[PDB]
């Protein structure tokens, strides 16, 4: 049923007349006079007509001699067991030159809302290999922990480093890593795909790639595809899944574009009025479920415009995600890799994955000690450069010597240097050993002499 | 032959009915004058046309005839050393056809000399199963660059005939036996500007470029095929920088695209570039450059054209295998041009009135650059380096243009009015400016020069980083107050920013500094940086050493001015600072 | 004694001039963009209602 | 032929709707004649089908729609040019205001003009002696240049213009400037200043003026600076004269555009100004320079009052991005009794390079200004620290710069509005002021150049 009734063309928007049975957000494709085939989507449908937006642009179309076909279905995704290892686009089409998969079933990428009473809260600790993340702001399964970066802060190295080193411990369940890429430069895209190939993580992960020049309407669909794929691996295959999305700032910029297309008036800071809700729709889809052995964990990455948290992108994200991992320009320009600053960083469910059974029995006790000692050391450092070295009590001077040794040896491991949890914990002791036995008032008599050098 | 009729004229926007045969983004001739316009949208019978010329005096009833083809540029001999318009029209020829010092209206003109003889040496043999992109011969347009004629896309067959000899770009120089029929080719091929020229695949830019500017070549380097942005308020020197890069770049071809910016800036280029001479070409710079001029008082719709034409010409020579650099000055003008047309169309605007599709349209421009391999199977590598000039209002880099640019580039040279105030030229803010190509450029360069360059540039930046944190206290505590050894840090960073970074582009020798000479200045200062630390470790008072500096510091202040060939002077002055604290410590 | 006066001057100059000038400026700056934001929002509704 | 319609549909503010017309063109000059007999000129803004929207310059007071008719002159808004224009003063629309004899116009030129072909446009390199040292030496002005003055309400920008206007002469020539003055929305007293000053420097006999005062319709301000620039490019190119263009207030021009824009319900840019402000402003400022073969020159010095004293405001922002530099005035300097109050740090000239050096000036001209900049930048900032932390809190070399920075402002910048400094005197004074510094600190001047010119 191909209609040759194209009435209007304004911008990327196109108007089709004399139609029926057409649904909202229904996928369409337009056959041109030259034969070129472009896809589209119904943005608005009235009683005897419908508005559609073409993904591949509107350049060079003759309205009289072109035709439109309605496929009678929304953006769906091909679900298959044989999916891991291959690289896809924003729409789900293969990009890896491999054997085209036969899907088990097609599902709507929007998904459904999980029943509050159905939700089962997460307990299992997840190891990412990064000390600053695996000890001070520990990641737990089913958690939603984002990463706050800036233009040029190595958030792409850390993104690669996580999925490579991210591993469940002991649990006989296999580990899935649904990676999703949003509106990124080719180099950044090529970087990630290559890096996952060589590390063998490609055979342990699923990849959804979306370049910057790719149409904005599929930039918005890219996460929804990955999350639907991630939900296909956890809840219907019983696998522990980890999701990584980059960039999330690019997702919003593309989300803004189709709003002006619908001529919808922006709510705040130029971003639409459903930004918070639209984020929650694809963020809040993570966690364990009662009765099922699945697991969905998200690590969304976003670049704060000009290093500001009060910006709508990282601010609204905070109301949805539990905690945040923040990279600092001052750290990266000092050679710290990864440039994670632990003071503004936070994990709201960290204690759920600490303690005996998940990690070493001093995990929580140590964590707060290193943390409080860092702040004190930083304050000793700031007073030192203003009043001289001598104004310091020489144990405030060792707190200062502690605080830079803390960043250079503990925080800075390297983007290609894996650190297991045990190696990180006794490392803290090795640094806490600098401090005498007198100040360590966060640790008890079982643990202080059971582990301290 | 469907002749449309105008029903509405409002500035640069012309609405014309009876255009149902025409297609979107086709070029048109509007009115009795036949001014160059383009269909942007089509509602039923009526088409909307933006005009690339002034519409003063155009009214309803007047005819409009379509051309059937989109905005395209011709690629062949006669394209170099020529200043073109945003729609590619030879201004020199335009002046020679219109007989006026001004730009007329409705005057069509072919962008290349179709009445010129070019010797074409055929370098492929007959009966070869060629494909798209394969070279069939070259024409020495310049003494330094040869114009390799390639097989236009969509054409694969077997060569029937080919021979050397003098032709124009009109008459057939070859014949290919395609399946769809017999197709003969010529030296000229035309390509739509808003369509990325196809490639085999695309590479990561590894090779650092030679800017000659010490600030960027050292701390914030851009590779061959990298994307650099230069945001800064008016007077910061955005145009100067791009002029300095165009003059002394180690690339093989440059396309300086001047849209929405001053006219004198372009007449300046055509007056001087023929007179300047610099390697890797033994000849002039005009035999390497291509100009696309669009003044600020030129038609607004023609601004977007100028950008998309300059990048298509770049992609053209990229497909040959040449390394090309395109300078867009300024990219903000393109956006401001889009903002008007968005407003005139009463479209729902995004941030600061800019179209919501600004971020996507900019990404298309930068994802059409970089090092790639061309088509065919000769597998020549070609790179497109983008040096974009962004001009944010008020100097605020939080604008939509700068923001969407810094999301799809790897290099950013932030300028600030504070340094241009001090006449700190070039005014690149070293604290925030950044290049993601830093680590890899350092690797390449420490191999080539075989000096510990990677270790030097990182610590040279640290003395700068420390300088910033140490003036934060000078306001509070004073200069002589504390951290006396840090004063040396401040007075060697003082030399870093004043003897190494401050690079005036006006003097006849510090206009360009070769990599090898660029080494010595960096070398001399951090030697002293530790030689100072060597004296404060023994106990020699810093005032004493500072006198020892002043005696030899005057020399390094001059080190910028010493010629390239005699680098030993900058190598030996190093030996003099090894001397002083041997004669000043005892 | 001399240095006390220098430090006393700096504390006084920092507390009475520097800090209050900062606070009152960020408020007047905050008010500006507060007004500018919604001054545009109204205009956008006019664009919406064309 | 004559083309006239009696079918006015709407009259709303400055805009007027005429329907059932045919053969009307864009930007066509029209004439409304009211029921009383009064003639009011206007311009076509938009024409669709049998309808046409027009803007009325003189306003739409007391118009009866049914009994009024609209004449379509069949040509755009154009100026009647002549050589007799010199010594005369016209209104906002080029009509005689001086009671002079009826002019036999040479040609009729469309005030929009045309864009100068870059290939035909040759570079401005001829240094202009302005008498003002802060301009001549530090932020050089050449002929064919578009160098504006950024001022504020209450600030003495009219004096700086008047000073330049009479102290304007180029070295190596006897070429006296034939200035053109465009008054835009300014007051009587501000206009009479230029007027009276011209009468006792005798430059009124060597100039043509276009008056549009505060009591004159704001819509006329749209055409006024184009009337001036057209007459400028006419005298300079066709008649090979050397023309100096003075336009004030440039701010009042952009105000007029926004009045029509807000009337047309157009999509507004920043501060309500039209989205096409940058382009329209450019079509004025770019209309300057020199061209191949033609001896004449058109140099342009516009004056605008920065609203809010804010450099980042749309009007001074867009102007700064277009013009070849800018001259900035400051209340801080003006209150200090500095004449002229030119803050040399945020000011700029973009043609000072090729402008000065050996042959046109002394060879130290390039090194002196760059040294004075870095010294004042350090000196002024030191003075800031001095008034809050005490003079005894600076170093010995800081107080040397702080003392230099003050003396810089009081004599170099401040010279009086009626004192003419030759380029030589300025350079000589330049070294004298920077003399009070150690040679070791000046790392921006040739050492061979130092010894020769150092006092
Ligand atoms: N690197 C530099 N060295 C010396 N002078 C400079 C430099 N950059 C800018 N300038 C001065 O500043 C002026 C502004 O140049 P331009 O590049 O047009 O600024 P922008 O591009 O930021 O508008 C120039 O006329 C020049 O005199
Ligand atoms: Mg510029």
């Amino acid at each position: 049923k191909e209609y040759r009734t194209i009435k209007e063309v304004v911008g990327p928007l196109m108007a089709v007349e004399k139609v029926s049975g057409v649904k909202y957000e229904e996928l369409i494709e337009v056959r041109m006079q030259n034969g070129e085939i472009r896809r589209g989507q119904v943005l608005e449908v009235q009683e005897d007509k419908a508005m559609v937006q073409i993904f591949e642009g509107t350049s060079g179309i003759n309205l009289k001699n072109s035709s439109v076909r309605f496929l009678g279905h929304p953006l769906q995704l091909g679900v298959s067991e044989d999916m891991i290892g291959r690289v896809f686009d924003g729409l789900g089409r293969p990009k890896d030159n491999g054997p085209e998969i036969l899907p088990e079933k097609y599902l709507d990428i929007n998904g459904e809302v999980i029943n509050p009473i159905a939700r089962d809260y997460p307990d299992e600790f997840i190891q990412t290999g990064i000390s600053a993340i695996d000890h001070l702001n520990t990641l737990v399964r089913g958690q939603k922990l984002p990463v706050f970066s800036g233009s040029g802060l190595p958030h792409k190295e850390l993104a690669a480093q996580i999925a490579r080193q991210a591993t469940v411990l002991d649990s006989s369940d296999d580990f899935a890593v649904v990676f999703a890429a949003i509106g990124i430069t080719f180099e950044e895209a090529e970087f990630f795909m290559e890096d996952f190939r060589q590390t063998g993580a490609i055979d342990r992960s699923v990849m959804f790639m979306n370049l910057a020049n790719d149409p904005a309407i599929e930039r918005i669909a890219t996460p929804r595809m990955a999350l639907t794929a991630a939900e296909y691996l956890a809840y219907e295959k019983g696998m522990h899944v980890l999701v990584i999305m980059t960039d999330m700032t690019n997702y919003a910029e593309a989300l803004r574009e189709i709003s002006a297309a619908r001529r919808e008036v922006p709510g705040r800071r130029g971003y639409p009025g459903y930004l918070y809700t639209n984020l929650a729709t694809l963020f809040e889809r993570a966690g364990r479920i009662r009765g099922l052995k699945g697991s969905v964990t998200q690590i969304p990455i976003l670049t704060m415009p000009e290093d500001d948290k009060t910006h709508p992108i990282p601010d609204l994200t905070g109301y949805i995600t539990e905690g945040q991992i923040i990279l600092t320009r001052e750290l990266y320009k000092s050679g710290i890799q990864p440039p994670i600053d632990v003071l503004p960083s936070l994990s709201r469910l960290k204690d759920k994955g600490t303690g005996a059974g998940k990690t070493r029995e001093d995990h929580a006790a140590t964590m707060n000690q290193l943390f409080a000692a860092y702040a004190q050391g930083k304050q000793a450092k700031e007073l030192a450069v203003v009043l001289g070295e001598s104004a310091l009590s020489d144990i405030d001077k060792i707190y200062a010597k502690f605080a830079e040794r803390f960043e250079n040896e503990y925080v800075n491991q390297g983007f290609y240097t894996n650190r297991t949890i045990t190696e990180t914990l006794d490392l803290g002791w090795e640094l806490l050993a600098m401090l005498p036995r007198t100040e360590l008032k966060r640790i008890k008599d079982d643990l202080l002499d059971k582990y301290l050098p | 032959m469907q002749i449309g009729k105008i029903i509405k004229v409002s500035g640069p926007l012309v609405m014309a009915e009876n255009m149902s045969e025409a297609s979107i983004q086709d070029m048109c001739l509007v009115g009795d004058l036949g001014v160059i316009g383009e269909i942007i949208e089509m509602r039923q019978d009526v088409a909307s046309i933006q005009v690339y010329e002034e519409t003063s005096g155009i009214g309803p009833g007047e005819p409009v005839r379509s051309t059937g083809e989109a905005l395209s540029v011709e690629l062949g001999p006669g394209i170099i050393s020529q200043m073109f318009d945003g729609i590619q029209r030879p201004l020199d020829t335009f002046m020679e056809v219109t007989q006026s010092n001004f730009l007329g209206r409705g005057v069509q003109l072919p962008a290349l000399d179709h009445e010129k003889q070019w010797w074409f040496e055929a370098t492929i043999e007959e009966g070869t199963e060629v494909s798209a992109g394969d070279i069939i011969g070259y024409v020495d347009e310049t003494k330094i660059i040869q114009h390799k004629i390639m097989v236009p896309n969509g054409i694969k067959g077997t060569v029937q005939k080919i021979e050397s000899g003098s032709f124009t770009i009109d008459d057939p120089i070859c014949v290919i036996e395609t399946e769809q029929g017999l197709k003969e080719l010529t030296m000229m091929q035309k390509w739509p500007v808003r369509r990325g020229r196809p490639i085999k695949q695309k590479l990561n830019p590894d090779v650092p470029m030679i800017t000659g500017q010490r600030v960027i070549d050292t701390f914030f380097p851009v590779t061959k095929g990298g994307a650099a942005a230069v945001p800064g308020p008016f007077g910061a020197g955005k145009t100067v920088v791009q002029h300095q890069i165009a003059k002394w770049s180690d690339v093989d071809l440059v396309v300086y695209v001047g849209c929405g910016e001053r006219g004198n800036e372009m007449t300046d280029v055509v007056n001087e570039f023929p007179e300047l001479i610099d390697p890797n070409t033994g000849e002039s710079l005009m035999e390497r450059t291509v100009l696309i001029a669009n003044t600020s008082n030129m038609p607004v719709a023609a601004r977007e054209a100028s950008i998309y034409t300059g990048i298509t010409i770049a992609e053209y020579f990229r497909d040959m295998g040449y390394d090309v650099a395109i300078m867009a000055d300024s990219t903000s003008r393109w956006a401001e041009a889009l903002r008007e047309m968005s407003g005139r169309l009463e479209e729902m605007p995004g941030d600061e009135g800019y179209p919501a599709y600004l971020g996507s349209r900019l990404a298309e421009y930068y994802e059409r650059s970089g090092r790639v391999i061309a088509l065919g199977s000769d597998q020549r590598e070609g790179s497109i380096t983008a040096i974009s000039a962004v001009s944010p209002s008020g100097g605020d880099i939080s604008e939509p243009v700068t923001q969407n640019t810094l999301r799809v580039v790897k290099v950013f040279w932030g300028l600030d009015s504070s340094l241009a105030q001090k006449r700190h030229f070039p005014s690149i803010n070293w604290i925030q400016s950044y290049s993601l190509y830093s680590t890899e450029v350092g690797r390449y360069m420490d191999q080539i020069l075989q000096q510990d360059w990677s270790d030097m540039v990182t610590e040279g930046m640290r003395i700068l980083q420390e300088e910033e944190q140490l003036n934060e206290i000078v306001r509070l505590v004073g200069i002589d107050s504390l951290s006396d050894n840090d004063r040396l840090t401040l007075e060697v960073a003082k030399s870093i920013r004043e003897d190494y970074l401050q690079q005036n582009a006006f003097d006849d020798v510090d206009t360009f500094t070769s990599r090898e000479k660029q080494f010595n200045m960096l070398k001399v200062i951090l030697t002293f940086g530790k030689e100072a630390r060597k004296a404060l470790s023994l106990g020699a008072y810093f005032n004493e050493i500072m006198e020892g500096t002043v005696a030899v510091r005057e020399r390094i202040s001059r080190s910028k001015y010493i010629p390239e060939e005699e680098l030993a002077k900058i190598s030996s002055i190093n030996e003099e600072i090894k001397e002083t604290i041997q004669l000043i410590v005892s | 004694a001399e240095e006390i006066e220098k430090t006393r001057r700096r504390v006084n100059a920092l507390e009475y001039m520097t800090i209050p000038q900062l606070e009152e400026t960020i408020y007047y700056i905050k008010m500006k963009l507060e007004e500018n934001e919604r001054a545009e929002v109204t205009r956008l509704i006019k664009v919406k209602n064309m």
